[PDB]
């Protein structure tokens, strides 16, 4: 189901909710060391220590087939408010 | 079958231009990266570097200026051209072939991987020192 | 969860002194009165000692006053008040005391008294 | 405090921009009169270049000094059952 | 650096800096007075021209030094070995490590 | 001092059944406690304050009794329980009741 | 603050251990830029030895800095009559 405040206003957020979940695995592989520095009396500041292992970039993963099928389901239930001969595409965000 | 064959003048003057080449047997220069390694006497050797057609010609940044690597696609040989010799190049010099690979440690599509070379064969070694 | 770690098994010489740690983490430390016990080969049990760690007040069984002490160390930081370390300093060894020692807690049960000990440590044998 | 900061000891390629800045700085110690030189790793979205020499500062420090989370307190959401009062 | 091992025993030769990334060590065998040669071309993969008992270090752990283990050393292993590291975190070492030599009784 | 005595001592029985240990303090009214110990491991608790078991132990173990007389009942003797079993108040312990595969 | 501290001027015998340590230290003044050298007597259950030279610190300062009692407020117990609410 989609839900809206109302669809034809382009300021209020169309929010869509679906049935089957999409399992998303997200990870940081950079192995971190905690280090305590005492600031003064009892102010135990915490910092990163040394990076061991191999330095990478943290990243999220989703499966392809569930994403393609759930995007098919949300474009199927999003076409009902707009007429049936409607090309629907998706972009990323634009600024901010 | 492979065998290699270096060359050098050997006994040369300081501040000069040194040119060495290496010979082929069976294979060509198109199919493999080639590599040049020098070695001072009783010391650890030093890799000058490697060469390939189509731009795959990264040098050592230690020397970086006085070196020139080149192929010979007609004569099917490989050649180095050194200029301005100092006494630190008193060395056995070496031509070599190498094969590459992909050491891969993370995601492949974030460029979190690198290459290794390894020099499988060597030449005969040519003692070129510099004196008067 | 409530975890107790001991130290490894020490073979010793007669007349010497041993120090067995007992490091506890996983719970609010200053509620629970900690106890120390022995298991001899084929003798069943006997109890050594007990220590309240809010001030470290101790007591013993009758055959161990004046050769054994137990101290404790609290946590001196305002982030983790959970973990405590008890030391058992043991002097005056003899072939009779060839045994394994366990440090042990009153658990968090609703029908606890005091003395029903629940969580136990993994045990250290010492032979002289 | 003003930071003295460098790269982390990493094989740098020109296209990938470095995500770790290894900064070291002056910090007070438990005694107020002695001070220590300490070092930390920071992420590049939390440090700015103040104006050869590369001295840096934390990003919040021209807004408001601000608060460390305690590592006692967790961040995972427990459920909340909302419920209605009498009437 | 000049470890002298009697034959039939087990040699363990170390070289190079401690590991800071995933490591791709190359070991070279050097016949004395002749040309050098290759012996180990990945961490623990051997190519042809040479049999087993040259076990390379697993480079997968962190904070270690490159160990090359030989068992049942013979007189043909009177050679000079060269470590050559290819790390992930470091730049490319264009210069090999130290000159370590194995002497057989 | 207060001395204990357990009733079977050594026992060599069959699986699947019920068994009542009995312990016998010398002055009554006590807070009775029960312990199951495997050989060479940590002893963990069964029963505190004569009746009530802990969390995460199976409900086949029930303690019972009063006064000077305390029963430890196990119904449906499973394969796990070939161990030794102790009973205690505070600073003493029993001799050790053992239940054996026969 | 790091203390510079000595015995109190007393006839010392070797068996009796001295209960007073006379310490002088740096302390700030009302203006933040001037600082004064001041001296105090302290009891030896409140001063520990940090590591010829004998420099000392207060015992609490690797735990938490802590609070002076006000000399307005007294410490003697007044009685409290506990009493029951309605019902
Ligand atoms: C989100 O999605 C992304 C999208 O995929 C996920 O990304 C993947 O993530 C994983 C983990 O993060 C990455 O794995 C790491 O990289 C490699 C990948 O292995 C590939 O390459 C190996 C080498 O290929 C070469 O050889 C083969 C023939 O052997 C040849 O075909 C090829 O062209 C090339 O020439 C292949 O061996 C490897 O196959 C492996 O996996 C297959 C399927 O799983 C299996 O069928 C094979 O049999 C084999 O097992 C694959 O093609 C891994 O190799 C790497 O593991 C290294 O790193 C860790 C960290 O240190 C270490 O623990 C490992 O032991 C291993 O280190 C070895 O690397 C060197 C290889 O030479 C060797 O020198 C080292 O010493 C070490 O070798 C050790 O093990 C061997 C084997 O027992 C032993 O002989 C040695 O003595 C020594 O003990 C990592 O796992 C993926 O690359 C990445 N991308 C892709 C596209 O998959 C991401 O995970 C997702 N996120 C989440 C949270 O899920
Ligand atoms: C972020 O930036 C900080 C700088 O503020 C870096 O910290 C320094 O990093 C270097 C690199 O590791 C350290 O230098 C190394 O010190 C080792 C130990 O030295 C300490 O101990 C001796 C006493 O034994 C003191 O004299 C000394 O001052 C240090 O306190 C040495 O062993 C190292 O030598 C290396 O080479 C020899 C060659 O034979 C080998 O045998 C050794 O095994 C070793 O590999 C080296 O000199 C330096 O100590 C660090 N300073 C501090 C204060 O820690 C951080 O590294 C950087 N962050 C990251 C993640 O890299
Ligand atoms: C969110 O995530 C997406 C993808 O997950 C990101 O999208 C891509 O972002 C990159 C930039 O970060 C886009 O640009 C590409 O970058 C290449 C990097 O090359 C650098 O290095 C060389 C040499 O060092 C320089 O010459 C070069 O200018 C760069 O400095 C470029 O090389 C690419 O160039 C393309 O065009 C030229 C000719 O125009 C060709 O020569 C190249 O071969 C190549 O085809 C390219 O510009 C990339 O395009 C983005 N992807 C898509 C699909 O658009 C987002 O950036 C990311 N956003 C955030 C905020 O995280
Ligand atoms: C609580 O209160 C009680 C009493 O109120 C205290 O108990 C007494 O404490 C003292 C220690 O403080 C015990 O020890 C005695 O101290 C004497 C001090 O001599 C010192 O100086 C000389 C020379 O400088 C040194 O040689 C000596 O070693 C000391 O450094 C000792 O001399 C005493 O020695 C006894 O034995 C030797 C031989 O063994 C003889 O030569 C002596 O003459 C003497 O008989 C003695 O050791 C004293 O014993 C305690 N009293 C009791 C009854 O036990 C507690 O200490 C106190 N506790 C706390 C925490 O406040
Ligand atoms: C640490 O990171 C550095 C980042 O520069 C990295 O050096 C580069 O490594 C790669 C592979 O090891 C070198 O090879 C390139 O790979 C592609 C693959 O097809 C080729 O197309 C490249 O040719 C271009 O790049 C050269 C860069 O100068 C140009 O000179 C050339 O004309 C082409 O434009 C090339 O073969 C690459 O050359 C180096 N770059 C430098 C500057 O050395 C290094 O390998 C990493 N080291 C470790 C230990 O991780
Ligand atoms: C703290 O103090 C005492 C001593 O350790 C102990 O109090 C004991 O309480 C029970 C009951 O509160 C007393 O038991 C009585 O004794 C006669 C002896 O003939 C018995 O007939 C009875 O005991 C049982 O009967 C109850 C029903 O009436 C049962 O429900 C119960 O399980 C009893 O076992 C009778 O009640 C007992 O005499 C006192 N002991 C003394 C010395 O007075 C108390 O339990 C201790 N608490 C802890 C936590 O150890
Ligand atoms: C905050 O500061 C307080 C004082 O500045 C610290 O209090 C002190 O804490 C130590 C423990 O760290 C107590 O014990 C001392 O420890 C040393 C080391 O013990 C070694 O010797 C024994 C002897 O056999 C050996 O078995 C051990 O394994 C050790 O190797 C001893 O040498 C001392 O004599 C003393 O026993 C102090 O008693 C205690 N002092 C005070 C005044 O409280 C406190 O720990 C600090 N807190 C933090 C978090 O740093
Ligand atoms: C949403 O997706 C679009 C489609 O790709 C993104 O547009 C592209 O974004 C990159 C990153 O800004 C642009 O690359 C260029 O990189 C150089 C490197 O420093 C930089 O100097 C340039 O100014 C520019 O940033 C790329 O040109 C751009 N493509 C187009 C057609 O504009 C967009 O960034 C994405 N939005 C977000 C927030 O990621
Ligand atoms: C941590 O604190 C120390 C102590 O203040 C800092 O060291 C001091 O840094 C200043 C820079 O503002 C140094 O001044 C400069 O000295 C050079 C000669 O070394 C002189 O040519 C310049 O004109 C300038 O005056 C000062 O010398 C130095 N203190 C000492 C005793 O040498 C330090 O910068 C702080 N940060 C780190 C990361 O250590
Ligand atoms: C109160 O504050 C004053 C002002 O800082 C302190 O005086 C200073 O103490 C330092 C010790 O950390 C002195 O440094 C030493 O000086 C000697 C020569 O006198 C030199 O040989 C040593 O190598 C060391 O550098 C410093 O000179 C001194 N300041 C002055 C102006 O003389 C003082 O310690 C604090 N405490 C008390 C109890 O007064
Ligand atoms: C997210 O991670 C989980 C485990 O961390 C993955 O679940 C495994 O998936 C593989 C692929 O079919 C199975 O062989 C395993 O048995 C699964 N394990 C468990 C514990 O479920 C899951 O696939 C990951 N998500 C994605 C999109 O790859
Ligand atoms: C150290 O980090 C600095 C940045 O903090 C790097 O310096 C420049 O980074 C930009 C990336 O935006 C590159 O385009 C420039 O070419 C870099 N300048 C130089 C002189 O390299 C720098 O690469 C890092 N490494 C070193 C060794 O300085
Ligand atoms: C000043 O106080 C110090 C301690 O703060 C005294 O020094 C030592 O005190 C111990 C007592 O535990 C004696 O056993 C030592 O013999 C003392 N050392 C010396 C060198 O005397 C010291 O006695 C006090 N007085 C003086 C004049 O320094």
């Amino acid at each position: 189901m989609i839900r809206s405040e109302n669809i034809t206003n382009n300021a209020k957020n169309i929010l869509v909710q679906f049935n089957t979940p999409v399992q998303i695995n997200c990870t940081r592989p950079n192995n971190n060391t905690r280090k305590s520095i005492r600031i003064g009396p009892g102010q135990a500041f915490y910092a990163t220590g040394d990076i061991i292992g191999d330095i990478r970039q943290a990243h999220c993963n989703v499966s392809k087939a569930t994403w393609n099928e759930t995007l098919g389901k949300v474009v199927k239930q999003l076409r009902k408010h707009f007429g049936n001969n409607t090309i629907i595409r998706f972009a990323n965000s634009s600024g901010g | 079958q492979v065998h290699l064959q270096e060359s050098g003048p050997g006994l040369v003057k300081p501040s000069e231009t040194l040119s060495l080449t290496c010979n082929v047997s069976g294979t060509l220069v198109r199919d493999n990266y080639w590599s040049w390694i020098r070695q001072p006497l009783g010391k650890q050797p030093e890799w000058i570097g490697y060469v390939h057609d189509s731009g795959d010609t990264n040098y050592n940044p230690s020397l970086k200026s006085r070196v020139h690597l080149s192929l010979d696609k007609s004569k099917n040989l490989v050649s180095l051209r050194l200029t301005g010799v100092t006494a630190a190049d008193s060395a056995i010099y070496y031509c070599a072939t190498t094969k590459h690979g992909r050491r891969i440690y993370g995601v492949v599509a974030f460029k979190e991987w690198f290459t290794y070379f390894y020099m499988d064969v060597w030449g005969k070694g040519t003692s070129v020192t510099v004196s008067s | 969860q409530v975890q107790l770690v001991q130290s490894g098994a020490v073979i010793k010489t007669p007349g010497s002194s041993v120090k067995i740690s007992c490091r506890a983490s996983g719970y609010n430390f200053r509620d629970y009165s900690i106890h120390w016990v022995r298991l001899i080969p084929d003798k069943g049990f006997e109890w050594i000692g007990w220590i309240k760690p809010l001030w470290g007040a101790v007591s013993y069984a009758r055959q161990l006053q004046g050769r054994v002490s137990m101290t404790r160390q609290l946590s001196q930081d305002p982030d983790d008040p959970d973990w405590g370390v008890a030391y058992m300093e043991f002097s005056g060894l003899t072939p009779a005391d060839t045994a394994e020692y366990f440090c042990v807690r009153r658990g968090s049960c609703d029908y606890c008294g005091d003395f029903p000990w629940q969580y136990w440590g993994q045990g250290t044998v010492v032979v002289v | 405090v003003t930071l003295q900061c460098t790269n982390v000891t990493n094989n740098i390629t020109d296209d990938m921009r470095g995500e770790l800045k290894n900064c070291s700085f002056n910090m007070t110690t438990e005694l107020r009169d002695k001070k220590q030189k300490v070092y930390s790793l920071f992420y590049r979205l939390d440090v700015v270049q103040i104006n050869s020499n590369k001295e840096y500062r934390l990003i919040n420090c021209n807004t408001s000094a601000c608060t460390q989370a305690c590592p006692k307190v967790s961040f995972e959401p427990i459920p909340i059952h909302y419920c209605a009062p009498a009437g | 650096t000049f470890v002298s091992v009697a034959p039939g025993q087990t040699a363990r030769i170390t070289c190079g800096e401690e590991s800071l990334g995933s490591r791709s060590v190359i070991w070279y065998q050097q016949r004395p007075g002749q040309a050098p040669s290759l012996i180990i071309y990945n961490n623990n993969d051997r190519p042809s021209g040479i049999p087993d008992r040259f076990s390379g270090s697993p480079g997968s752990t962190f904070g270690t030094t490159a160990t090359l283990t030989i068992t049942s050393v013979e007189a043909g292993d009177e050679a000079d070995y060269y470590c050559h590291i290819w790390d992930s975190r470091r730049p490319t070492n264009w210069v090999f490590g130290e000159g370590t030599t194995l002497i057989v009784l | 001092e207060i001395v204990l005595t357990q009733s079977p001592g050594i026992l060599s029985l069959s699986p699947g059944e019920t068994a009542t240990l009995f312990c016998k303090a010398s002055q009554g009214g006590n807070a009775m406690t029960w312990y199951q110990k495997r050989r060479g491991q940590v002893p963990r608790l069964l029963i505190y304050d004569t009746s009530r078991r802990a969390s995460g132990v199976p409900d086949r173990f029930v303690g019972s009794g009063s006064g000077t007389d305390f029963f430890l009942t196990i119904n449906k003797l499973d394969r796990e329980d070939f161990a030794v079993y102790y009973c205690q108040q505070f600073e003493f312990f029993g001799l050790g009741s053992e239940l054996e595969v026969h």
